[PDB]
């Protein structure tokens, strides 16, 4: 038209982001009052709305800074405002609005507005045939425009709408997206639930697995299919059971007091109960200021035993008593492993040992007992008579063995003390019943490495259920004999044998302190002490798992470390395949396969909460005029609260206003004073507000609608209704006066539909040859045929017209043989102007765009530019009329048949 | 087709009124605006007033507030714009134009304009002219118009309505010092065209009903 | 207030030349200025709008620019036709206005005036009044020197002139002087004469007529 | 006889920098010192750097600086906490204390483009490292972004090294994703368990067209009134032009998670002009519950929902406003901003802190002491009113009941809260103090504080007193330590302290000084006050148009954006829709957001004073040690107490 911008010269508003500016910039420049000053040069973009910017700056001397958000409004007089949803299902009519808007103060604005075209998109807006209306939008106010469309194609799709504004140089278009999408719904699945542990039925061949693929048969094409693995590490890693509770040992810090052993039974509990506390790091509990207190008990013990030092460097109960060989042995003992706490004499630890090597030793190397003890029950599992040269041989050996990291050049011949005993010990570790002597020995030995074969075996095997050394009667002397071979278990670096000793003394809670406790509080506080060093920081969790997929060119052999604080990964597959999966030592962890798809349907997606049912119909006696009737209800018997009727009319046509005043005035039912007080014209939205709807029986209303503008085509009306505290599961129908259900013209089978809006074959005057022989040759056209219509099948959605192949004119990427049977298709409306009788000769030709079918489902669409014409049978050609025509189709047929087309 | 007509314009007295009127047509009328602009004799374009007529909201110069207004029949399409205690300096040819919208944030173009009208304040009276022949004297020839004495301005001359419009000049008016103007309508003709051509020349002087259609030839003595 | 200002407020330019006008203002007025050219006794022409926009019709050698605070038409070759007088108008303000206006003269080479010279109609005569006319046809530039010889008497004060507005075609001025005299002083004496002086004129041309006979 | 004292802060953090105060009273010439730091238990030397000697020039008063490194016995071994041992030896003499370290090592903060996200767009962030200080540091980060349900899916570990502190990063949000609140966790190499976090909503949705605001007219509601819960709707295009629509609107009350809805409460008001009103009877609420005492409402809260659609039916929003308290009275009475000790036979000044039920301070309100009228101070700006009780030498805990006292309100209405005071015990009863004293003004760096010091000793051993030493906490360690001398008979003295940003956001002042005399005791007497400052940046940071504004611009169009900053700063952006935020605006970066977080993190706990000298300095957040054997008590607490 004239005097208008023209939809070509429109370049709609596209970039609409919901946050932008995500940008660094350095101030530079002088700072003019402390205060530095940077100009940015910015393009705002389309959206009309209000930005919020936000800055936060960062410095080396005055440090982070937020601050105030700052607003700004981009803004139009006239503009549209493109209301589409988030999603969209494909082949599922809807509606959407555009908006516009007039906030010019003082004059209506005329807009033409217009929907482009859009293959994706069924609707009025054509191949040929633009959709556009004409609307007078008031001052400081809008104006819905709604358009029904089906999306056709699934995927990122895009809906342009565009408005000029008559008598103005003013013009506006929006370009939104939306996502169109298919039916189903996502579905997790487990097929695997794995325990990669290796040395436990995953056996020495470093554990090798197998996991097959997904089953996937009931899925819906065209959709993607990501498997989910999860490489768990549910960790007792770190081999280390619980320590013991700090809270327990309470009264190990015993105030050592006595003569010369009830001095060190009571300095035993308290030096072991540090040497605990200092390596598991559990003085924050305990009491931190009570180490300060605790150490110079330990210095008291100290300072007070070294009042029974023996000139010769020897200890024993009193000054006057002989010394004992034992009791020296144990002051080294609890002196070397108190080096660290407090402060040792240098004279005093290796002045001990000179004397214990020197004095007693046998030919052998049997460090025999001089002077027995009084109290015999602070020695332990020695105190028994049975083997007492064998135990104590090893005991002495073990305070030498702990004390050699210091004393070397001092004491001259220490390596050799140490092997000669070694020895001893070593012959006869076959000579020994109890596990007591059995262990003692053994720790004696894995300290020089010396701890091998049957030695290492009658180790393992002497321990009852494979992790206690227990004996016969008391059960003091079997926590000692373990706790010895813990740490002969730690010094081996055989790990695969200490969980099990550990674990059972962990059942057993003995916090040792009492009477006659002095060895098994000594060392089974040492042993699950060295425990806590020796067990391995870092364990492993160390899996090699390679995951080789035949749609995969490679392997993917995957590490896995406790170390690493994820423990789990996740690949992404495209397609449904059996792969192999194969561990490799050690740990642990999950494994399973999620695989993610689409389904089919199921009947009840559409209008879950509400039933909705319109009609329109024309009016009684009386310039056109309808009924609509809507008729809702809600599901399950319990009236809905506060519901929303919003109503759409078709293209031209209008509500009675006496009928809608009329309708407000009733009960339960309200209809905005805003809407009343609007013209006749502009208002082609309405709401109406009902205050309930149950399922007992059905809520029905119905008021006149009047056509006011003239038109061709026009669009379907709507009615959608919902709750109030829930738009999202609504339910909408259309309405149409020669359509019902207002449904689009689409023609649909199996997945995806054609839209079917356009002209039913290619228009009819002239019908020349030197026409036939033009349009016969345009670019698309795939085939031309002499065809027979053996049998006609109709139906409601589509029609099902059987073509026998007389001749094939023109042959195309359907190599149909002559003889043979093709299914053309055709909908509903086109039957009325088709006229396709059986055994009736046709001559038809169509596009390669006309094949809805895979191979051999095919099948050829009738479309807008398929041609169809009737042909007179052979004897009833030779006939007054009809001759003329039966002659230009053979004189076409010759003309193909022989030259062809020139392209 | 968008088109704009003034009319009313003539003499008036000091301090007395007139109403113009510009007859709009070819566009909706409620969804623009329309602009009076005037022109003193020989100087600048000076805006006056606006009027929306959807509602008759009005803007308005300040050398005319208090004394101009503008109104609207809407099912005509025409907009007025009366005046009141017009002076001598409020003398000037009036357009109307239409408003076209362009920017965003109420910026505006004028893009048809009406031919306007002449209004003239003066105390003096209506005159019409005196037309004589100016006769061509014995390859081109030139002949014409004279038309004096008369007043207020304007005076339309024409030739043979308006089929001759070849080098046709009708000159500026002049102020005689008798108060009237007059003025020279001449027209160069190949002096072949004498004996066969008629020439008349079509005075037209609205303010007075004056209307003149004189011949000119040359002479027999 | 908002205070605009056009620029220059005359040009003489040659034809085929690049013209251009500008418009100046106080504060920031964004995009909203408009251009117009205005023929002498006609109604204004939009060209421009919205800075730069060419309306519809308007030929392409016409063209704006300009945003803030600086704004100027250009015409890039400039024509004959172009003869005008051309307005700068600003909507950014609640009251638009036109500024001042640029008067665009065309330059063309030496033309001289084709004089005529018409006696007193008989007609005329019976109103006890003789005028006399003179006509300089088609002729630049506009500087001429017209005297009027009454029997080779001269005389200033009895006449008047008219200076045609510069011609769209050809870019050349036509003049009309008048002599006034008494039907009594006009028939007394007998040789009127009419004396035209111009550059385009190797020696001043003189047109007359002797009174009565022909 | 001389006496060598260390101060250190009673949490010592990992790789920043760590101030020790190192003083010889009664010394005489140069001492030099050793400042060593050892691993605990055992010693492995770790910093035994910094040596220095105190000279009679500066009154035998110097500091040390050290940090300390994330070495091996620290980093992997963690659940437990660390310490380690200070130790300064004056010339011969050693004196040592062992202090808690906190495995902490700076802050991160983590700001995403939006608040909320679709499946399928991507989300930017950006990580701001900073030490203690709050500013910026170069270090190794780790940083996982984690799914509704606590999955960790993506992974990154880099450093902020020659960067700024300022680390650029994003994610791609997958189409077929679970939807709801998803993580950000970012934390230092150093430190896995000081782990920061930021939310994100994921869901399908589309910007709206408008936002609806939904106001009380009070911020609360009083169960006894009446008139009912009185609210506003507010609608309004996000380019600022007023709706036209329909509202309905609902209340319920919420009794901590569970919600009850109250359906006889839902109304359809019209919205005319951007705006409508609805009211909740008080009955259509009573007879909402079951339970028929009104009282048994109060601590329970009321939420309103509006649901606005235009009259198009084009679009439509959702907003609601929850947490309206239901209250007794409209006051609040908090005894946070007050001391919880007094020095007997001085007046306690107690702090009382009025607010309305949302937290926001009251003003004008005037409050009483129990038993006494007009005993009152209208509180101030700040919401704190003072109440100066006199006290007796009595070592009995001072219990006061505090009551507001606003005229129109009735006897029911008026809030009131009680606390116990307890006494500052002195040193072998000498009845010796030191009482700090400031007044209460919000302080800006560029105005001065007067710190008052009035020395409440008995006259025979007075002249002993030659100066307090006096340490300033910010932001959770040392800023400053001095001395305020004094001279015989000075029974007060003002030190004029300034104020510099480096007091933000607020600070203690801690002042103590020493002597013999009631017996031959080695006497140490001490005290501390709180001072808060206004909160603003160290810094400034600004943006505004530089458009030559007044215009409203236009979509596509350009425009000129003014950036007043700090100079050499770098500075990072973001523009969002408005439309947003009307769907959620939770988890947005502020800078009081950065301050709330570094005050929760100060080592200090109490508003001021202390039990006794030792309980002081402990409050504040410092140790003291002597070699006389003073000394404060052992934490190994890195929270507060409570
Ligand atoms: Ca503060």
């Amino acid at each position: 038209d004239e005097d208008i911008i023209a939809e070509e010269n429109i370049v709609s508003r596209s970039e609409f982001p919901e946050s932008w500016l995500w940008n660094v910039e350095d101030l530079k420049e002088p700072p003019k009052n402390g205060i530095s000053t940077k100009l940015m040069n910015i393009f705002l973009k389309d959206s009309i709305t209000t930005w919020e910017i936000l800055a936060v700056s960062m410095s080396d001397k005055k440090g982070i800074c937020v601050a105030d958000p700052f607003e700004v409004t981009v803004m139009q007089d006239f503009f549209i405002d493109l209301r589409l949803p988030y999603s969209v299902v494909r082949n599922e009519q809807v509606e959407i609005r555009a908006v516009l808007y007039n906030y010019r103060q003082n004059q209506e604005l005329k807009v033409r507005v217009e929907l482009l075209h859009n293959p994706a998109f069924c609707s009025l807006a054509t191949t040929k045939r633009r959709h556009q209306q004409t609307v007078t939008i008031p001052p400081k106010s809008s104006l819905s425009v709604p358009y029904v469309i089906v999306p056709l194609k699934t995927g990122l799709q895009e809906v342009e709408v565009k408005a000029a504004v008559y008598h103005h140089f003013i013009s506006d278009g929006v370009r939104k997206s939306l996502k169109v999408v298919p039916e189903g719904i996502r579905m997790n699945k487990t097929v695997a639930v794995r325990t990669l542990d290796p040395e436990r039925l995953g056996r020495e061949g470093v554990q090798k697995e197998d996991i097959p693929p997904a089953d996937l048969s009931d899925q819906v094409p065209d959709t993607e299919s990501e498997t989910r693995i999860l490489l768990q590490g549910t960790p007792v890693a770190q081999m280390t059971e619980d320590a013991v509770d700090a809270e327990r040992l309470k009264h190990l810090i015993v105030t050592p007091s006595g003569c010369g052993e009830q001095n060190m039974i009571g300095m035993t509990p308290t030096v072991i109960a540090v040497h605990y506390l200092d390596e598991t790091e559990q003085w924050e509990k305990f009491g931190l200021e009570k180490r300060q207190g605790a150490l110079e008990l330990i210095k008291k013990g100290y300072t007070q035993q070294l009042a029974f030092r023996q000139p010769s460097s020897a200890f024993a109960a009193f000054v006057k008593r002989a010394p004992s060989t034992w009791l020296t042995a144990y002051v080294v003992k609890v002196f070397s492993l108190a080096v660290n706490l407090i402060a040792i004499d240098s004279q005093v630890l290796c002045g001990a040992v000179k004397w214990l090597i020197l004095e007693k030793q046998k030919p052998d190397g049997v460090f025999q007992e001089d002077a027995p003890v009084i109290h015999q029950e602070m020695i332990g599992g020695l105190r028994n008579n049975n083997e007492k040269d064998m135990a104590l041989t090893a005991f002495v050996l073990i305070s030498l063995q702990e004390a050699k990291d210091i004393c070397e050049e001092q004491v001259n011949s220490l390596p050799g003390s140490i092997t000669k005993a070694g020895d001893f010990l070593e012959a006869n570790y076959m000579n020994l019943q109890r596990s007591y002597t059995v262990a003692i020995a053994g720790y004696a030995l894995a300290q020089m490495g010396r701890l091998k074969g049957p030695l290492l075996n009658k180790f393992l095997t002497t321990a009852k259920d494979k992790n206690r050394w227990e004996d016969p009667g008391k059960q003091l002397y079997n926590v000692e004999a373990t706790s010895y071979a813990l740490l002969a278990l730690l010094q081996l670096k055989d790990f695969d044998f200490v969980p099990p000793v550990v674990r059972w003394l962990n059942e057993q809670r003995y916090y040792g302190g009492g009477y006659g406790s002095t060895q098994a509080t000594f060392m089974v506080f040492q042993a699950l002490a060295q425990y806590q060093k020796d067990a391995p920081d870092h364990q492993e969790l160390n899996l090699d798992v390679s995951l080789q997929l035949p749609s995969r060119s490679s392997k993917i052999t995957h590490r896995i470390h406790w170390e690493s604080a994820s423990l789990l990964r996740s690949e992404e597959t495209k397609e449904n395949e059996g792969f192999t999966v194969t561990a490799e030592g050690k740990g642990q962890g999950t494994l399973s396969v999620v695989t993610m798809y689409h389904a089919k349907a199921k009947d009840q997606l559409t209008c879950n909460k509400f039933d909705l049912k319109v009609t329109i119909k024309p009016a009684p006696e009386t310039k056109n005029t309808m009924i609509l009737e809507i008729c809702t209800r809600y599901r399950g018997d319990q009236d809905a609260t506060m519901s929303i009727l919003d109503i759409s009319m078709m293209t031209g046509f209008a509500p009675d206003t006496d009928d809608l005043k009329q309708l407000a005035n009733g009960v339960d039912r309200y209809i905005s004073k805003y809407e009343l007080d609007k013209a006749f014209s502009d208002r082609n939205t309405l709401i109406i507000y009902l205050d309930k709807v149950s399922h007992s029986e059905d809520d029905c209303l119905a008021f006149k609608v009047h056509q006011y503008f003239n038109v061709e085509l026009i669009q379907p009306g709507a009615v959608k209704v919902y709750a109030y505290y829930n738009l999202e599961e609504s339910c909408t129908r259309f309405y149409h006066p020669e359509k019902e259900d207002g449904k689009l013209n689409k023609l649909c089978r199996d997945e995806l539909c054609r839209c079917a809006e356009e002209n039913c074959f290619i228009q009819k005057d002239k019908v020349t040859l030197e026409e036939r022989l033009d349009k016969a040759c345009e670019p698309g056209v795939d085939y031309v045929y002499k065809t027979r219509l053996v049998k006609v099948q109709l139906s409601n959605d589509f029609d099902e017209y059987i073509m026998a192949i007389e001749q094939t004119i023109k042959s195309g990427s359907d190599e149909v043989q002559v003889g043979q049977q093709r299914t053309f298709i055709s909908p509903i409306k086109c039957r009325e102007a088709l006229k396709l009788e059986e055994k009736k000769h046709y001559l038809m030709w169509g596009l390669s765009s006309d094949f809805w079918g895979e191979k051999p489902n095919l099948s050829y669409i009738i479309g807008k530019d398929t041609w169809v014409e009737h042909w007179p049978e052979e004897d009833e050609c030779q006939d007054e009329e009809n001759q003329k025509q039966c002659q230009d189709l053979g004189a076409f047929t010759e003309s193909m048949v022989v030259f062809g087309c020139p392209n | 087709e968008v088109q704009l007509v003034e009319s009313g314009g003539g003499l008036v007295q000091p301090g007395g009124s007139l109403r113009l009127s510009c007859a709009a047509s070819g566009f909706s009328f409620t969804s623009s605006s329309v602009s009076w602009v005037r022109q003193a004799p020989g100087k600048g374009l000076e805006w006056v007033g606006l009027i929306y007529p959807y509602n008759g909201f009005n803007y308005y110069a300040d050398s005319v507030k208090g004394r101009f207004t503008i109104s609207a029949n809407t099912s005509k399409n025409t907009a007025y714009l009366q005046m009141n205690s017009l002076r001598a300096e409020d003398t000037a040819v009036y357009y109307c134009a239409r408003n076209a919208l362009y920017g965003s944030g109420g910026y505006y173009a004028m893009d048809y304009w009406g031919q306007g009208t002449l209004v003239t304040v003066s105390s003096a009276s209506t005159k019409g002219p005196s037309v004589f022949p100016l006769a061509p004297s014995s390859g081109t020839a030139a002949l014409g118009c004279l038309v004096k004495d008369y007043f207020p301005e304007p005076v339309t001359v024409s030739w043979n309505s308006g089929a001759l419009t070849s080098g046709v000049h009708t000159f500026p008016a002049v102020l005689q010092s008798s108060g009237l103007y007059s003025l020279s309508s001449v027209v160069t003709v190949p002096s072949s065209s004498l004996g066969t051509q008629t020439y008349i020349c079509n005075v037209n002087h609205k303010p007075s009903n004056t209307k003149v259609d004189k011949k000119v030839e040359p002479k027999s003595c | 207030d908002i205070q605009m200002t056009q620029s220059p407020s005359s040009l003489s330019a040659s034809v085929g030349d690049r013209v251009t006008i500008t418009c100046r203002a106080s504060q920031d007025v964004s995009t909203a200025v408009a251009w117009y050219q205005q023929k002498p006794g006609k109604a204004p022409k939009l060209l421009i709008y919205s800075a730069s926009f060419l309306y519809s019709g308007v030929p392409s050698r016409f063209s704006g620019s300009g945003s803030g605070t600086d704004f100027t038409l250009t015409i890039s070759s400039l024509q004959p036709e172009d003869f005008a007088t051309y307005y700068c108008q600003q909507s950014y303000a609640t009251l638009p206005t036109f500024e001042q206006g640029t008067k665009v003269e065309i330059k063309r080479t030496v033309a001289a005036p084709s004089v005529f010279i018409f006696p007193p109609s008989d007609e005329q005569l019976k109103s006890g009044t003789a005028s006399v006319v003179c006509l300089l046809n088609n002729f630049y530039p506009r500087e001429a020197k017209v005297q009027w010889k009454v029997d080779n008497a001269l005389q200033s004060g009895n006449s008047q002139e008219s200076v045609t507005e510069q011609d769209s075609k050809d870019s050349t001025y036509s003049l009309s002087s008048t002599l006034t005299l008494s039907k009594a002083d006009y028939e007394k004496h007998k040789v009127y004469a009419c004396e035209v002086t111009h550059q385009g004129l190797s020696s001043p041309v003189t047109k007359s007529f002797n009174r009565g006979e022909c | 006889s001389p006496m060598y004292s260390i101060i250190t802060p009673n949490i010592l953090r990992l790789e920043s920098e760590e101030t020790m105060v190192l003083e010889a009273h009664d010394a005489q010439g140069d001492v030099p010192v050793t400042v060593t730091v050892h691993d605990f238990p055992g010693k492995k030397l770790v910093l035994s750097s910094e040596k220095t000697v105190l000279t009679p020039a500066t009154n035998h008063m110097g500091n040390v600086t050290f940090t300390i490194p994330a070495n091996r016995e620290f980093k992997s071994e963690k659940g437990r906490n660390k310490f380690v041992t200070v130790q300064a030896t004056f010339g011969t003499q050693v004196v040592e204390k062992v202090v808690l370290v906190s495995l902490q090592s700076g802050y991160l903060f983590i700001q995403t483009d939006k608040t909320i996200y679709t499946p399928g767009s991507t989300v930017l962030y950006r990580i701001f490292t900073v030490n203690h200080k709050l500013l910026p540091v170069g270090r190794t980060v780790m940083v996982n972004i984690e799914n509704p349900e606590g999955i960790p899916v993506k992974q990154d570990s880099l450093s902020s090294q020659n960067q700024l502190g300022v680390l650029p990063l994003s994610w791609d949000i997958p189409e077929l994703v679970n939807m709801g609140q998803w993580k950000i966790r970012a934390y230092y190499e150093n430190s896995p368990q000081q782990v920061f976090s930021t939310e994100f909503e994921v869901k399908e949705y589309v910007l709206p067209s408008f936002e609806v605001i939904v106001e009380p007219t009070e911020k609360f509601y009083y169960i006894y009134n009446e008139k009912g819960l009185e609210v506003t709707i507010t609608a309004r295009f996000l380019y600022g032009k007023k709706v036209e629509g329909t509202a309905f609107v609902i209340f319920g009350i919420q009794d901590g998670e569970q919600r009850i809805s109250l359906p006889e409460s839902l109304k359809r008001i019209p919205i005319e002009d951007g705006s409508g009103e609805v009211v909740l009877s008080r009955k259509v609420l009573l007879d909402g519950v079951q339970n028929p005492r009104a009282e048994d409402l109060v601590g329970k809260s009321l939420y309103v929902s509006a649901t606005v659609i235009l009259h198009s039916g084009s679009d439509m929003v959702q907003a609601e406003r929850s947490g309206i308290p239901i209250v007794t009275s409209p006051y609040q009475i908090h005894f946070t901003k007050t001391p919880k000790y007094f020095k007997p036979g001085m007046p306690f000044d107690l702090m009382v802190f009025v607010t309305n039920p949302d937290g926001s301070p009251a003003y004008r309100v005037p409050v009483a002491v129990q038993g006494e009228d007009t005993v009152q101070s209208l509180t101030q700006g700040d919401g704190v009113a003072k109440l100066s009780i006199n006290t007796h030498p009595s070592q009995k805990p001072l219990s006061i009941t505090v009551r507001t006292k606003k005229q129109e309100l009735s006897e029911a209405e008026q809030a009131t809260r009680t606390m116990q005071a307890l006494p500052y015990s002195t040193v072998g009863n000498s009845n010796n103090y030191l009482h700090l004293s400031v007044l209460r003004t919000e302080l800006r760096p560029g105005e001065t504080l007067n710190v008052n010091f009035l020395l409440r000793m008995d006259r025979a051993h007075e002249a002993k007193i030659r100066y307090y030493t006096y340490l300033i906490m910010n932001k959770g360690r040392l800023l400053k330590a001095g001395r305020q001398v004094r001279e015989p008979g000075q029974d007060l003295v003002v030190l004029p302290l300034s104020i510099t940003t480096d007091f933000i956001p607020s600070f203690r002042l801690v002042a103590y000084y020493t002597l013999i005399g009631a017996s031959g005791q080695r006497e140490v007497v001490a005290d501390s006050v709180w001072v808060d400052v206004k909160d603003s940046c160290v810094g400034s940071l600004v943006v505004k148009s530089g458009q030559s504004e007044d215009r409203q611009p236009v979509p596509g169009q350009q425009m000129t954006l003014k950036i007043e900053g700090d100079h050499g700063a770098r500075v990072v952006l973001v523009a969002v829709d408005k439309g947003v935020f009307v769907l959620n605006k939770k988890n947005k970066l502020t800078q009081s957001k950065i301050w709330d977080v570094v005050e929760k993190a100060d080592i200090g706990c109490t508003p001021g004073s202390g039990k006794d000298y030792a309980g002081v300095f402990s409050d504040a957040g410092l140790t003291f040690t002597s070699s006389s054997g003073q000394q404060t008590a052992q934490r190994a607490e890195l929270q507060c107490p409570q």
